[PDB]
Formats: C-alpha cells, structure tokens, sequence
C-alpha cells in the first residue's frame, strides 16, 4: 500500500508517526521503506525496530491479560468468548511476527554484510521467533524455539568476533538471548551465566569509551543487572 | 517477568 | 463484521477488550452491539462511551502533535509530508466521529425516552461534533460548531428538568459544554459561568447523597474546579 | 488545555 510513496517520505513519516505515538502507522511506513529494496541505515534500522516492538508489545500485553483470564476460567463456565478473543489477539500477533520475519528473510538479512547490520537483523529474528514461542503450543513449538535459538546464536557468534563487549547491539542481543534462556528455553542457569559474563566483560571495556558511549553501554548493563537481581 | 531490551 | 456474533458475546468481548486495553476492538464490539437494534443499558452505554473516547482520544492527541509540527513548519521547506500525514490522521479521526454520530442517529437517540439515556446520547453527540470542530476549517465549520451547541443545549435542558444537580451525567455534560464554550465557541465567560453555577448547585445538593454517590459527584466537581482554576 | 470529562 506504500508502493507509490517515496522512500524518503516514508522515513520522514515514520519519524512523525513516532512523535505522534502512532506505532501501527510507523510500522507500515517502515515496512514500505524496507520494500523499496535498498539496505537500511543505522537510523532506519532503529525506526523499524521501534515501530514493530511497540506494535507487538501492545499485542503481547493484551495476550497476557486475556491468557490470564482464560486460565482462571479453567480452574463458572462463561462460554467460548474468552478463548475466542484470546485467539483473535494471538492470530494478529502471529501475523505481525510473520510480517517482520518476512521482511528479514526478503531480503534484509541476506544483503546485510557488515557486523552491525547483520547482528541487528539476527537479533530481530530471534526476538520475533521468541514472541511466536511465547504463544506457541502445537506441533511446531519446538521448531519455533529452535529458530529463535539459532538466530540468536548466529548473532552472538558474529558479535563476539566483530564487536567490542560494550557495543549496544551486542549488549542488547545478549540481554534478549538471556531472557530467551530464562523464559522460553527453561534454562535459568544459562540465562544467569550469560547475563553475568556479558555484564562483567562490558564493565572491563568501559574505560575505552567516550562519555556518550559510556552512557549508552551502562544503560543496557543496568537491564542485565536488573534481571540478575530478579533471578538470583 | 524480566526485562528484555527497551529504549 | 459483527453481524454473526451474539449481542451478549459482543458485550462480553467489549469488557475483555477494555481489560486488555484494546480500545479499537472494544469500539468495534460495541458498534456491533448497537447495530443489533436493541436499546443499551446504563452499563452498555458506558462501554460504548469508554471505547470511542479512548479511540478518538488517541487520534486527537496525534493530530495535535502533527498540527503543532505543521504550524512550526510554516513560520526550512520539508515538502508535503507533514501536511499529508496530519490530513491522514484527521480523516481517520473524522471517520470515527462520523461512525459514532451515525450510531446515535440510527437509532440510539430516537429510541431513548428516559432522561438518563437521552442526556447520555445527546452529550455524546455534542462531544463528537466538538471533536469534528477541533479540526474543522472549511465551509461547514460554523454548522459543525452549531451542531455541537444544539446537542449540548438539548441535553442541558433535559438534565435541568429531569435530574438532580449532582447527577454524574448532568455534571459531565455541563463540564464538557463548558469546555465547548471555552475552546470551541470562543466564549470563556460563558464557560466560567457555566462551570461555577454547576459546581455551586451540585455543592448544595451533596447533602442528599449516599457516600458512594457523594464520591461520584465530587470527583466530577473537582474537574469543574480544575478548569475554573486554570481559567481564572 | 482544560479537562473535559474523564474516568
Ligand atoms: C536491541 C537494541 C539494543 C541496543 C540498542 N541501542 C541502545 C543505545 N543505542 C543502541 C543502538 C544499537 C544499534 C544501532 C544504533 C543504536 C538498540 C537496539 C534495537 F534498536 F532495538 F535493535
Ligand atoms: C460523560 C460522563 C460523565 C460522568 C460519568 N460518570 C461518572 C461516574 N458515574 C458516571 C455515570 C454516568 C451515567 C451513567 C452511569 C455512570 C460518565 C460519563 C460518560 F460515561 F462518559 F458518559
Ligand atoms: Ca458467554
Ligand atoms: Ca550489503
Ligand atoms: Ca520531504
Ligand atoms: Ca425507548
Ligand atoms: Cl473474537
Ligand atoms: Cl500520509
């Protein structure tokens, strides 16, 4: 639906949509920009991520509310409505995840040669498979979990070879992979070990950073610390 | 629920 | 699109959507319920109002952000994008207002004989014409403003004859009509006079109320006071 | 901006 709008206009409107807190619009504009077929700059990748994270974040929050109501209903019979509406929200959420994964597969990842872009997109791929895993039950659930793991692992391997331990995308990737281990893979010890090693290796590299980079890195390190405090 | 990355 | 769902299921799902903060869904469910053709109960009217107020509230907030950016752009030329996107949000907002006004006209108002229901729907009609007036510029703007005024005035006339001065819908109607006077009709003195008289007449009637009704009425009286403090 | 009715 964005095929007739200039790439630069789509990016401009994505930024306006962000300011207006219109994240569905923001995501549609950024999808249109990706579909122009050119690689995305660092700023443009961030806009893509912000847009879809906000859209899927609202869906996940709604799904958790409805799932809790449904679980409590199965401990008076109220009919099929709670399950039906949970399924409606779930299908929408899956549709958004499939859309993001489709953009990554056609063709953001294959054109991403620099470490910063490839790690960014593989982290995204892990995240959106993780969101699919959060709602999965059926025959493909193990394969969905393994798809998230595989994407995160490839991103980790690249990030460890190509980026310093304080790089914000490397830190956020490790943070999210640690959440994957704890919440999805039932591996809390792996989650704790990853968060601790990531935090400690970043700490030892802070001395190399400017004041602005130090602020960026320490902000994400605090999220790692917050999880370690919750988990230990 | 732990924190994944957030702005 | 809701024609195949039971009325009771639509109401149940509207309540679930509210809990999940899915206000677009909530509004669609309540539109479906209205279109069943039966009158709405007090609780159902509240669900209809909450759903659309949240939908249009987000649109109004976005429109104000974009309008401010557009105004500042017309004090470097950035192209047509800001105006285009403001117009997109504006058209969506107008569409929602037209939908609500259409439900009121077909046929909620004409079937509403009790004072509580008729005042409720006429207040809604005034509110949604007021939201149209907030974005109006062209040939119909005076007629849009007068449509809001006429709806509010009919609601006021009924409320003064049929309800005590502490009735929450009477208070909220007076509050919103006072906002109309201040922000839309360029009549700040009328706004202040209406808010003051409404507050004082409610104060003198609080002695008749139970503790729960007293809480309901004083909450809205505080909004009247907040505006009087802002305006004087 | 003044307050219109809100929950
Ligand atoms: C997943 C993630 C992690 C960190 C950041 N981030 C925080 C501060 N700066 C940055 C950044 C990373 C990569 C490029 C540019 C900035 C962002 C992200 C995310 F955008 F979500 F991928
Ligand atoms: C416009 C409005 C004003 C007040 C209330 N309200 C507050 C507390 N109780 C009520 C109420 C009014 C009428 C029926 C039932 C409850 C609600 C509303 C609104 F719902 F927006 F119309
Ligand atoms: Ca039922
Ligand atoms: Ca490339
Ligand atoms: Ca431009
Ligand atoms: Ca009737
Ligand atoms: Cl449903
Ligand atoms: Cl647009």
């Amino acid at each position: 639906a964005m095929g007739s709008m200039e790439r630069a206009s789509l990016i401009q409107k994505a930024k306006l949509a962000e300011q207006a807190e219109r994240y569905e619009d923001m995501a549609a504009f950024m999808k249109g920009a990706v579909e122009k077929g050119e690689e995305l700059s660092c700023e443009e990748r961030n806009l893509l991520s912000v847009a879809y994270k906000n859209v899927v974040g609202g869906q996940r929050a709604a799904w958790r509310v409805l799932s809790s109501i449904e679980q409590k209903s199965n401990e008076e019979e109220k009919g099929p409505e709670v399950r039906e509406y949970r399924e409606k929200v779930e299908t929408e959420l899956q549709g958004v995840c499939d859309t993001v994964l489709g953009l990554l597969d056609s063709h953001l990842i294959k054109e991403a040669g620099d470490a910063e872009s490839r790690v960014f997109y593989l982290k995204m791929k892990g995240d959106y498979y993780r969101y699919l895993a959060e709602v999965a039950t059926g025959d493909d659930k193990k394969r969905i979990i393994d798809s998230a793991r595989s994407a995160y692992q490839e991103a980790m391997d690249i990030s460890k070879k190509e980026m310093p331990p304080t790089n914000p995308i490397r830190l956020g990737l490790a943070l999210n992979f640690s959440v994957f281990h704890y919440e999805i893979a039932n591996s809390p010890e792996e989650a704790i070990s990853l968060a601790k090693t990531t935090f400690d290796e970043a700490m030892a590299d802070l001395h190399t950073l400017s004041e602005d980079s130090y602020k960026d890195s320490t902000l994400i390190m605090q999220l790692l610390r917050d999880n370690l405090t919750l988990w230990t | 629920r732990p924190s994944s990355w957030r702005q």
